[PDB]
């Protein structure tokens, strides 16, 4: 017992001092002639309303113009952002969905939550509804984030300590990742789609080779759960923001935190986080009832969104860059785009 | 415009139609939360609420009462740790928290849960209908005379029946006596630190009593009642 | 009364009450049915207000000589003044108490409340009354002259007292259950005092301000040559000032008194 | 055994070879050069190319 | 004349 322990902290001490030692620049002062962005106003183009309830769980088209949108009602809505029309309204059969998601065809969107089970359905069907074209059973706990890869590969977050690749037609999971110790809340997948990154409530974010297997990379650095996690336009680096009301951003050969966005005033949690198109304007939920809009490269605030009467949980930016949709308790989407 | 708009704003209006019915019968039916551990008998409630009909990680049970419709979450096959998925719960009616109080071990783990549901923020609204559960258990456990409650708690030497007790007929001071102990030890923490906008109500239950749809009713009647007063500047 | 001080409340009514619709109009956690009485009884208020104020202007201005017409356009012009102040009135009223009966069913009927109201259903009964409202304002001022319309407006504000009163007390006789229960409950680290300060100053300001001018109403039919009388009756001014104190006095204790609504007033006024 | 697990999993991360937050940092901070005039959001677009009016 | 006045119902009838 005492063997395991000692093992574990000798081998954690090298792997910090070799952390510790290629920190030879911080990328605070190499900003230095980094022109701060100033002040982001965004309005609110389009208040998209017809939930009843919180939503918990947006995600956008790869068109930029499409998008999902999971709330506890039970009820899973397609809109279009343009015309505020709606294109589908799936009935959910668990009302605590968590998350969704769509698929990059088109043809499929994705949602789970308590229920454990990551359910696909197919839209570009068009029969008069849209059904249940697959669910996908094995895990133990909550079920916090579901992302695709392609039309029969989904990698899915659960609440106990694991992540798990499957294989839709099939229906088994082809891979689990295993090594958390707390639950994990939020995985966010490349652009190379090659790994992905899963950051969990213990304070801890881990990328996964998906063909091997096998956990590359553990990072530390905050105090309490991990909220959200996504990758930077590259897959090469990806801001986690956690519970302790503090941002961080992790490279992935650095292996080691470089920013930190905090503020005094800020004591309230965060919830989710989304980048925009440039790397330069890092979006996060809090759960004072607004978001915020920092600078990567400054960890400087640069912009507020007030505008929701309760908890923002959701977040996402358009493949395009046009627009950025918020969710919220209030059962309100807002998209925001920046005045001209 | 166009032809394919008009048959957008078609396909939307239907879709705003079925949105209308469904908001009445969401607005209608009110969510509960039944939280409990493992020795505590939460599925034998569950099991014996099914009367009042109409790995999976939670369990739906609908219920009426009285031409008033429930949902009850039971959430099962999940970890340990609950401080994640409880936050999902900010706007249900009430959470219904078991205790076994008659294992006298873990009633102070109960404690200490119910005192972390009872503080937690997303829940500084909801109320807590607290179940004792296994009452008979209890009663032949202090009456036999084994495992005296004064072992494991110290207050209960200087405690005696409060004056709003309602002893059920045919019953011991004794098992009364530890039995609102146990209640007291409960509503302290109660009352000790959430304001007025959420209380808990103590039932003595049994795993098999028929009376609990009912009773869950009322205090539902009660925490819609207390809420709106608040909000009317009466109560 | 001077002039100045019938138009100044006029003017603090119609502020308070245009702020009133808009932080209803301009929130969504406050478009319950409740809200839709409290914003038919900040127009009917409005209306009230900015109404008598320009009578008040118009009488300023033909008693003296800066503007006259004929017998005959003067005649019609304070018709419709009294009309609109009729229909007001009678509207002002009828939102008070639809705010009583929703407070009621929401508590008396808390289970079913979403079975029983809707937000189309606050519409359809606003619309009724507004309807209504305007009938009965309409034939009570082209029909003034008889004790027929006297006594219905009397009877309408009695009839409208009656049900206030009863509408409140019964809330508050409940509030001291539940206060009386937790009270029992043990280590109690809860006042009627809050209870009994809402029920007074709801149904003290309804009363203060609307029961003077239906006296003077009550008292021209039963006794009108008598000293007493007469000199109540000679008062109609210090009760026409009532009824706009009232229109400047709801919103206080309506829709200043909710925290959402107070949250909107802060978001509004920083604008 | 799960000691051993996380010994293991925590030995795989020693081999790994890292790179100075010098040019650790040259991902971002020289991405945002390469897409600075295409974020609407960063620098605002004329309201005529915008779907969201 | 006509003499106008506050609203109606006022001198006596
Ligand atoms: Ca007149």
């Amino acid at each position: 017992l005492d063997q395991l322990r000692q093992e574990a902290e000798q081998l954690k001490n090298q792997i910090r001092d070799a952390r510790k030692a290629c920190a030879d620049a911080t990328l605070s002062q190499i900003t230095n002639n980094i022109d701060p962005v100033g002040r982001i106003q965004m309005r609110t183009r389009r208040t998209l309303r017809g939930h009843l309830a919180k939503i918990y769980a947006m995600h956008w088209g790869t068109d930029s113009r499409l998008l999902v949108s999971a709330s506890q009602d039970g009820k899973l809505i397609i809109w279009d952002s343009y015309t505020t029309n709606k294109v589908h309204a799936i009935p959910l059969r668990s009302s605590w969905v968590m998350t969704c998601a769509y698929a990059p065809s088109g043809n499929y969107v994705a949602c789970g939550g308590l229920d454990n089970i990551c359910s696909i359905y197919n839209l570009k069907t068009r029969e008069g509804n849209v059904r249940v074209s697959r669910e996908l059973a094995g895990h133990t706990g909550y079920l916090s984030c579901c992302r695709f890869l392609d039309d029969n590969q989904i990698v899915t977050s659960s609440g106990d300590t694991t992540c798990a690749l499957w294989d839709i037609e099939t229906g088994q999971q082809t891979t689990t990742f295993t090594g958390h110790t707390g639950d994990v809340m939020s995985l966010s997948l490349a652009p190379d789609t090659r790994l992905f990154v899963s950051g969990a409530c213990d304070a801890s974010a881990k990328l996964w080779d998906v063909r091997e297997g096998m956990c590359r990379q553990t990072f530390t650095g905050h105090e309490s759960d991990i909220n959200a996690i996504c990758f930077f336009p590259n897959g090469n680096a990806f801001a986690t923001g956690s519970d302790d009301a503090t941002c961080r951003l992790f490279d992935l050969r650095a292996d080691q935190e470089l920013m930190t966005y905090s503020h005094d005033n800020i004591i309230c949690g965060i919830t989710s986080v989304s980048f925009s198109k440039s790397g330069r304007l890092l979006l996060a939920g809090y759960d004072d009832f607004n978001c915020n809009v920092w600078d990567a490269l400054k960890a400087d605030r640069a912009g507020v969104l007030a505008g929701h009467d309760n908890r923002v949980s959701c977040l996402g930016v358009t493949d395009d860059g046009m627009a950025v949709a918020t969710g919220s308790w209030d059962s309100f989407l807002k998209i925001w785009n920046g005045s001209s | 415009l166009s032809a394919e708009d008009k048959a957008a704003v078609e396909r939307s209006k239907m879709i705003e139609k079925q949105l209308q019915k469904d908001k009445q019968v969401y607005r209608a039916t009110h969510r509960l939360l039944l939280l409990g551990a493992d020795n505590s008998g939460k599925s034998t409630i569950v099991k014996q609420m099914r009367i009042y009909h109409v790995t999976s990680g939670i369990f739906e049970t609908k219920f009426q009462v009285d031409k008033v419709n429930f949902h009850m979450f039971d959430v099962g096959a999940q970890r340990d740790e609950r401080r994640k998925w409880i936050q999902c719960f900010n706007d249900v009616t009430a959470i219904i928290f078991v205790v076994d109080s008659s294992d006298y071990n873990r009633l102070q783990e109960a404690l200490n849960d119910f005192k972390s549901i009872w503080n937690n923020r997303w829940l500084r609204t909801i109320s807590v209908i607290l179940f004792l559960n296994k009452q008979d258990l209890l009663a032949e456990k202090v009456l036999a005379g084994k495992s005296k409650i004064e072992d494991y708690f110290p207050e209960f030497a200087r405690y005696t029946t409060p004056e709003d007790a309602t002893p059920e007929p045919g019953e011991d001071p004794r098992v009364t006596r530890a039995k609102y102990f146990i209640r007291d030890e409960f509503l302290r923490i109660s009352t000790a630190s959430g304001d007025g906008r959420h209380y808990c109500y103590p039932h003595f239950t049994c795993s098999v009593d028929t009376e609990n749809a009912r009773r869950i009713f009322n205090d539902c009647r009660d925490i819609i009642q207390r809420m709106h007063l608040r909000q009317y500047e009466l109560l | 009364i001077a002039v100045e001080v019938f138009l100044t409340l006029g003017v603090i009514s119609l502020l308070e009450n245009i702020l009133v619709i808009g932080a209803i109009v301009k929130n969504k956690n406050l478009h319950s049915p409740m809200y839709f009485f409290v914003c038919s009884l900040a127009v009917a208020d409005m209306l009230v207000s900015m109404s008598s104020a320009w009578e008040t202007i118009t009488i300023y201005l033909l008693n003296n000589k800066h503007l006259v017409i004929a017998d005959a356009f003067v005649r019609h012009i304070d018709n419709v003044f009294d009309s609109m102040i009729c229909i007001s009135v009678v509207a002002s009223m009828c939102s008070l108490l639809a705010i009583a009966v929703d407070r009621y069913v929401t508590i008396f009927y808390a289970l079913r409340y979403h079975h029983i109201m809707t937000a189309r259903r606050s519409g359809a009964i606003i619309a009724g009354i507004w309807a209504f409202c305007t009938g009965c304002g309409i034939v009570f001022i082209l029909y003034s002259e008889s004790t027929y319309v006297i006594l219905c407006l009397i009877s309408m504000f009695f009839a409208m007292l009656f049900l206030l009163v009863s509408l409140y007390i019964h809330m508050f006789l409940l509030a001291r259950t539940h206060v009386k229960r937790i009270a029992a409950l043990p280590g109690a680290s809860r006042t009627s005092m809050q209870g009994a300060v809402t029920v007074t100053m709801l149904l003290g300001v309804f009363t203060v301000c609307w029961a003077p001018f239906f006296l003077h109403l009550t008292l021209m039919l039963s006794c009108p040559q008598n000293l007493y009388c007469s000199r109540f009756m000679s008062h109609f001014n210090m009760y026409l000032i009532l009824i706009m104190c009232n229109s400047v006095m709801d919103p206080l204790i309506y829709a200043f008194r909710s925290q959402e609504m107070r949250k909107t007033f802060k978001e509004i006024i920083c604008c | 055994a799960q000691a051993r697990k996380l010994v293991e999993q925590l030995k795989m991360e020693a081999n790994i070879d890292r790179i100075k937050v010098s040019k650790a940092a040259a991902d971002l901070m020289a991405y945002c050069e390469a897409h600075a005039k295409e974020d609407p959001l960063l620098t605002p677009v004329p309201a005529s190319e915008n779907p969201f009016r | 004349s006509y003499s106008m006045e506050h609203f109606r119902w006022g001198k006596p009838v």
